[PDB]
């Protein structure tokens, strides 16, 4: 053949028509490491020598593309000078740019996978074809870099700046019909006939039907936007994340800058741009390691996956209550091609369940939304009943009783008895240890703890918190059956609070200390949504309810004495002796009064003030910037105790579930990159100031040790 | 003296401005609101036959729902104008309105038609602007996405030129304040057509008045207000910013030839007619445009207007084209003497000819002759009309 | 020799027409259709420039989703016009393109601009006409709701006139016929403009005919389908209907003046415009009034026409108009003569210009002089333009 290699086969074809395969021989995936950035080169120059070829197609012989890159290898070709590092680049980029200077038509029959260097050699070929169950996307900046073989150069000018921005920005997947869309791609079809479409379509351009030349071009050139409109799309983009991502920005505020420069200039310039800006995210933002941010999320990506097929499929499906959560639960497993039963006690209850189940599916076809043929199969998924004469083929269980360890105990024993052994069974408690709901059960190695979060429509995450007598395929199945919710599912070890709610509370702690500091909780929030957060702390707490947090703040004293039993009136207690019950009472920090149906009004009374005067023991000068830290300090050490506790199992884990539960500037990563983005050894000093709040404020054994060692949590 | 297929616009009728929010045209249609204003205003011209309605140009831009499927023949078939007349539905999003006087104006000046009804309608309360709307990924391959969002637009126009939130809510007051006073004082009774509506309560009752107006409207209040489209370091709040509002504006259109025969003593008389384009990112630029071009097809000078109606679609956007138009030291004197968008609200298909109506209304009460009506347009567009008072 | 002010047809280009249920263009939005349609024809014109262009007039019906917010300037921002030009939608139901067509002509005339764009679209696969409708019961009080349903006006035009479900069939089968002659010979090559799209399996390639024709369609087969609109005895099939077609239509058109000044050759010259309105219940019968009212301002008889484009909505309606415009026997030798919109289909917001297009292609290629396009319009309406090759 033309080429043989160990991960790369250049086989020929019909009609001149030359096929490019990735396969690394040996290994699972393809990936762009030494040998396989090496065998493009020389792949591509004998495609390029032989004049023979009339046509190039790329494929890939796994059930992924090419998957990002394994930067193990590129680690110490970091470390070198900013010049002997953007040469460096440019020098790998010239494979793909000779690659996309063929003097033939080029496609990219995408088969699966296609992330992050993976998605950058797709973007070289003139055109695209991809399977609708693939998916594809730069997920560079959860590294704190950004695409470095042309990502920041091609996707720009194929699919536009916006696009490429929020693209790449963000780092997000994006399944065949988004992809379609954008344009990244250009037919997507089924896996069937992917290899059809790649051949049908290069010969339509060897053919001059199709414009092979013409469709290069754009990525070739400079960006069609006017000056005045760049300046439009970039600073907005830049603004928009400048404030979510805040101090230290990794590839999201960088990534525009790059582009921004680059706009004016060609494929070539454009590439010196990238390796520029790319060399300063490695050696000053990312340098506190970007091998920890991968290597995480390689574990990530593999526990996904060994979770994904040890997972029993979830045919059928069930939960305990209707009404609040039940409804939802149900809405999800339905809307999602699952069967649920809604199991209750008495009739009124599945009347609340089937009507918010059908107020959310009338709300998206009452606007154009969804399919009124659709709202009738959700509907049918959803089975009422009081009894448990159909569990029989149930494979997973849901309880959403009321919040007592003890009924939730008889609860999930009972429904014990009348489904298969095999089955899982999973409380959705939050404020109820998993391993002591399963000493009722007779089968603990099948019950686990799956968290959804009020609304369960709304909120993305969905906990795992798996008992001390949780088998794996317990936990697999759940997990899987989350993602099939379309959900983010994260294993979390039980205890009292679990991640989320242990880790959001002692934020408000800090935040109780402010106002109990005579801080006006209006500029503390002010400065908190400055900061990234999507409400703020007292505008949270009137959401959750004063009365709620009033609960849960005993909830977690009991559980953590030593650090979070705290013993002087606050906030909290202030406005719940002075029945200003939250938003649900019309009264909490803020007044709401309601307009009709759907809208409701955030307004401010000095009326407040009285109430919370018993609260102020000094009158307490603070900045803006000391605010935050009062917040996020006792945020982030309480992460770093979740870990070492043993809460999450990995750092990358315990960030998520702060991303999509609490709500944390997704920008900035999460609280434990956070403190990496001001430094650990930094991060310790910056507490010792604050020793004096308390032991919320008091950093770990484990995190000092790290602390003197230069040691970072990403890495 | 006359000049045959001259343009001139015999009557005017608008709407009251009603809330979107649960106003008093919370339960009437776009079609009907417009099919009632037309009638009514047809009333009270006895003399013009409407037969003689070559064609009735409406504009409105939501067309969908109750304003889809061309909505000027479906408020025309419920009018006294007979089926044999035409009817068409033109959009140009803000400008959409103003934009039907034109095309009016040029049937008539080359003789396709000697009486026409033109005007607009938007029902922001039935078919709000958010409703179907499918950003197309493509635009952002040719311009900033945000562009599209005249808000941002409001921001970046307006550091440009340095307006600072004190000038902006100071805008804002001038007109409630403004547009208060010409109600009380009767400045709005003859163009103005009552209108049957329902009370906060339900109740059946006509309104002859603007909910919109907020007479209340303090640079203490309006300081209290957040950053509407940037909350990071914005100016642009929901109190500089037009109202969304449910209503409907009406013209007569024809020429001074067949208006000659009728006896009927014109309200004004086209003289020019413009439309320009600017960058989308920075829309609210134009009128400036939009402006100097109708002026030179006028062959009048900026000065030679006495009064001028600017859409105030954001104090941010009104503010600097009054600067570049060089008027601003002129404002009090000549320019939205009874109030803007900010207090008037802004229904998008009906703006066009209201502002336009309602600047005639100010020249005839203030004995002005030159008059121009101008104003914004989304995606990038401005638009202009001088008339003139003779 | 002409006068300055004169309008004047530079070029005129079209989309391959095709399906929507699964179409051609199934993954295609209208605006870039439209956008790359006015691209593309503005580069087999190099010497026109396109900063010049002072406003691009675009049809489209339902305007909501990908058509909404005024699709003229969303489709116009993707092409090589500046930024500086203007846009507007024109929605008149079926005669949108047409009106289009119109407002840039008495522009032109008037002074208001010198070279245009104006055009056409309807993505009915991704915007179908029953998405988003609401009845407005009122309207029950002025006319008859089944009015609104096309087919069943269809069905009374048809009775009236005593059309036989043979002829409506045999109509059908002259328009599928016709189409696939000028498609086979060429007849379309210079007016249709080769674009990308997707055939029935997801591939990509560029189609440059019409899939909407079916040459065997036969008397035999269109006598199988049944009533479409009427069960309990009908004659409208779908066969003798026009066909859900997603598609766009563009026109360059600026004054002879400016014209003779780029030294390129005219491709046609409007001579007189015309709208006319009927009764919503006979909608169809919209043509032969707006025709002699062109005719008229035309200063010509119906005879000094040479050839014809009727839309053809339904073979119940086209026939009638034909009869009553006494040129029913000579149909064969001037009327459609590369068929209509039964075999090419109907995009709403298009057919206006893309009959009047084609029928310039006709009149080039057969030595015509006199050319008349006319369709008729929902609600009860018509519209004519008579050009002139010189
Ligand atoms: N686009 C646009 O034009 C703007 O972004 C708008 C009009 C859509 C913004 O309005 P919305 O976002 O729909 O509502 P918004 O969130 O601004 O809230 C409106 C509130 O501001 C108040 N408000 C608006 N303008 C003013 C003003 N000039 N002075 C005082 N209050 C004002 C309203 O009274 C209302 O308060 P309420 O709910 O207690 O009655
Ligand atoms: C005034 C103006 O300018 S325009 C007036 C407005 N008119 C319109 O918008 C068009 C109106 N037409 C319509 O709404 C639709 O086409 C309808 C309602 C008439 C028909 O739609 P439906 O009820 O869905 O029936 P449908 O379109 O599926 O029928 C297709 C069948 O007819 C057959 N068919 C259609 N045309 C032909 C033909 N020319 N020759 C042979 N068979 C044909 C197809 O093969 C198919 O048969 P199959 O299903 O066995 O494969
Ligand atoms: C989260 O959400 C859960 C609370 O859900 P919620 O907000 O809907 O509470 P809720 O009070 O709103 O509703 C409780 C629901 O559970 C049902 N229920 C109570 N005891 C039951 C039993 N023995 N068998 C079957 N159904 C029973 C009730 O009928 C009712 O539908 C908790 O786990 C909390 O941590
Ligand atoms: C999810 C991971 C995202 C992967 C995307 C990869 C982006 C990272 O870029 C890595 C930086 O590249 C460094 C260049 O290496 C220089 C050594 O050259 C290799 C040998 O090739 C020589 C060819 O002549
Ligand atoms: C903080 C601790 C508080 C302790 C509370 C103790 C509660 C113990 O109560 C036991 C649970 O009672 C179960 C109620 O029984 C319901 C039976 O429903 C039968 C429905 O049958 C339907 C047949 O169609
Ligand atoms: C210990 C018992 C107390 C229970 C309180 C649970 C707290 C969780 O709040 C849930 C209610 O949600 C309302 C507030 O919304 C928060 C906004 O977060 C948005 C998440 O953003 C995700 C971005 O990816």
């Amino acid at each position: 053949m033309i080429y043989e290699g160990k991960a790369i086969t250049v086989t020929a074809l019909e009609s001149g028509i030359v096929e490019l395969k990735f396969d690394l021989k040996g290994e699972s995936v393809n990936k762009f490491n030494r040998l396989t950035l090496n065998e493009l080169r020389q792949a591509v120059d004998a495609i390029k020598a032989d004049a023979s070829v009339k046509g190039v197609i790329v494929s890939s012989g796994k059930d992924v593309f090419i998957v990002g890159a394994d930067i193990t290898e590129f680690v110490e070709n970091f470390k070198l000078p900013d010049a002997e590092l953007i040469a460096g680049n440019l020098e790998a980029n010239k494979i793909f740019s000779d690659f996309e200077d063929l003097n033939v038509p080029t496609v990219a029959a995408i088969n699966g996978i296609a992330l992050g260097g993976g998605l950058e050699m797709c973007l070289a070929a003139d055109f695209r074809v991809m399977a609708d169950s693939a998916k594809i996307g730069l997920p560079e900046v959860k590294l704190g870099i950004y695409p470095g073989f042309g990502g920041t150069v091609r996707l720009p000018r194929l699919i536009g700046v916006d696009n490429a921005v929020e693209w790449i920005a963000s780092g997000k997947e994006n399944r065949a019909e988004d992809a379609l869309k954008v344009s990244a791609v250009d037919a997507v079809v089924t896996a069937d006939k992917l290899g059809a479409a790649a051949l049908d379509l290069i010969k339509r351009a060897i053919s001059g039907e199709l414009d092979y030349k013409a469709k290069r071009q754009p990525k070739l050139e400079k960006l069609k936007l006017n000056a005045i409109e760049q300046m439009m799309a970039f600073e907005t983009a830049k603004g928009f994340v400048a404030g979510q991502a805040g101090p230290n920005y990794p590839a999201p505020v960088e990534a525009i800058k790059t582009i921004q420069k680059a706009a004016n200039f060609g494929r070539d310039k454009a590439l010196e741009v990238e390796a520029a800006g790319f060399a300063k995210l490695a050696k000053t933002s990312a340098s506190n390691c970007l091998i920890g941010l991968f290597l995480n999320d390689q574990e990530l990506k593999k526990k996904a996956k060994v979770y994904d097929k040890i997972a029993k499929d979830v045919k059928q499906a069930a939960v305990l209550g209707a009404g609040i959560m039940g409804g939802g639960i149900a809405y999800q497993s339905a809307s999602k091609g699952t069967p649920i039963l809604m199991k209750d006690i008495n009739e009124h209850g599945i009347e609340q369940g089937l009507a918010e189940a059908a107020k959310l599916l009338v709300g998206r076809v009452d606007k154009g939304r969804m399919t009124p043929a659709k709202m009738a199969e959700v509907l049918n998924g959803i089975r009422p009943t009081l009894s448990y004469g159909d569990f029989g083929n149930v494979d997973l269980v849901v309880e959403a009783v009321v919040e007592n360890p003890k009924v939730k105990q008889a609860v999930l024993a009972e429904v014990e008895n009348h489904v298969r052994e095999d089955a899982i069974l999973a409380s959705n408690t939050s404020t109820i240890s998993i391993s002591l709901l399963a000493k009722a059960l007779k089968r603990p190695e099948n019950f686990v703890g799956m968290h959804f979060f009020n609304p369960v429509h709304m909120m993305p995450l969905v906990e795992v918190i798996r008992g001390e007598k949780s088998s794996d395929l317990a936990v697999a199945t759940t997990v899987a059956y989350a993602k099939k919710m379309g959900k983010n599912p994260i294993v979390v070890n039980d205890c009292p609070g679990f991640l989320v709610n242990r880790v959001l509370f002692p934020y408000f702690g800090g935040f109780a200390k402010l106002v109990s500091a005579g801080v006006d909780f209006v500029r503390i929030d002010k400065v908190m949504e400055k900061f990234g957060w999507p409400m703020g702390p007292a505008y949270l707490m009137d959401v959750v309810g004063i009365d709620t947090g009033h609960h849960g703040r005993d909830v977690m004293a009991e559980g953590f004495p030593d650090r979070m039993k705290d013993d002087r009136r606050s906030a909290i207690d202030a406005l719940y002796e002075a029945k200003r019950l939250g938003q649900k009472n019309g009264k909490g920090f803020y007044a709401y009064e309601a307009d009709k149906k759907g809208k409701q009004k955030k307004l401010v009374d000095s009326s407040v003030l009285e109430v919370l005067k018993p609260i102020v023991y000094e009158q307490r000068d603070v900045t803006d910037e000391d605010i935050i830290n009062w917040m996020m300090i006792p945020l982030c050490l309480e992460t770093v105790r979740c870990l070492e506790d043993g809460i999450v199992e990995t750092a990358a884990e315990a960030d998520m579930g702060l991303v999509y539960g609490i709500g944390f500037p997704l920008f900035r990563g999460g609280a434990l990159r956070y403190i990496d983005s001001i430094g650990v050894a930094e991060f310790v000093a910056l507490a010792d100031q604050y020793a004096e709040l308390g032991a919320l404020y008091h950093p770990t054994a484990k995190l000092r040790e790290m602390a003197k060692n230069g040691q970072s949590f990403f890495g | 003296s006359l000049n045959p297929r001259d343009v001139v616009i015999v009557d005017f009728g608008r709407t009251p401005m009603g809330r979107s929010k649960g106003g008093m045209h919370r339960n009437t249609r776009a079609e009907d609101m417009s099919a009632h204003l037309i009638s009514k205003v047809l009333e009270r011209n006895s003399k013009v036959d409407p037969g003689e309605v070559e064609d009735v140009i409406w504009g409105c831009v939501n067309q969908t729902l109750e304003q889809g499927w061309n909505i000027a023949r479906m408020a025309s078939l419920m009018t006294q104008i007979p089926h044999t007349s035409a009817a068409q539905t033109v959009s140009r999003l803000c400008g959409s309105s103003m934009s039907a006087l034109h095309t009016a104006a040029q049937a008539i000046m080359t003789g396709n038609g000697d009486v026409f009804v033109v005007g607009g309608v938007e029902h922001m309360g039935h078919v709000s602007m958010m409703h179907g709307v499918d950003p197309n990924p493509h635009m952002s391959l040719y311009a900033a996405k945000a562009s599209g969002m005249m808000g941002l637009t409001a921001e970046m126009l307006g550091k440009m030129h340095g307006i600072s939130r004190e000038q902006q809510d100071a805008f804002a007051v001038r007109s409630h304040q403004l547009a208060h006073k010409a109600t009380v004082e009767g400045k709005f009774k003859d163009e103005i057509i009552p209108m049957q509506g329902y009370d906060e309560n339900g109740f059946l009752k006509i309104f002859d008045y603007d909910e919109t107006i907020r007479p209340d409207t303090t640079l203490e209040s309006l300081a209290a207000l957040k950053p509407a489209f940037n909350p990071k370091g914005g100016t642009v709040t929901a109190g500089t910013s037009s109202q969304i509002t449910d209503g409907a504006s009406c013209m007569i259109v024809m020429s001074a030839q067949r208006a000659k025969d009728l006896g009927l003593e014109p309200l004004a008389v086209i003289r020019s007619m413009a439309v320009a384009g600017v960058d989308p990112a920075i829309m609210g630029y134009g009128p400036v445009p939009a402006t100097q071009k109708a002026l030179k097809r006028a062959g009048l000078n900026m000065a030679d207007i006495d009064f001028i109606e600017l859409n105030e679609a954001f104090a941010a956007q009104a503010l600097p084209v009054l600067k570049d138009l060089k008027v601003l030291d002129k404002m009090n004197e000549k320019v939205n003497l009874h109030g803007g968008a900010i207090a008037l609200g802004h229904p998008f298909g009906c703006s066009g000819a209201r502002i336009s109506g309602t600047l005639l209304n100010v020249m005839k009460q203030n004995g002005g002759t030159f008059g121009l009506s101008t104003m914004c347009i989304g995606l990038g567009q401005g638009i202009a009309t001088v008339f003139e008072r003779v």
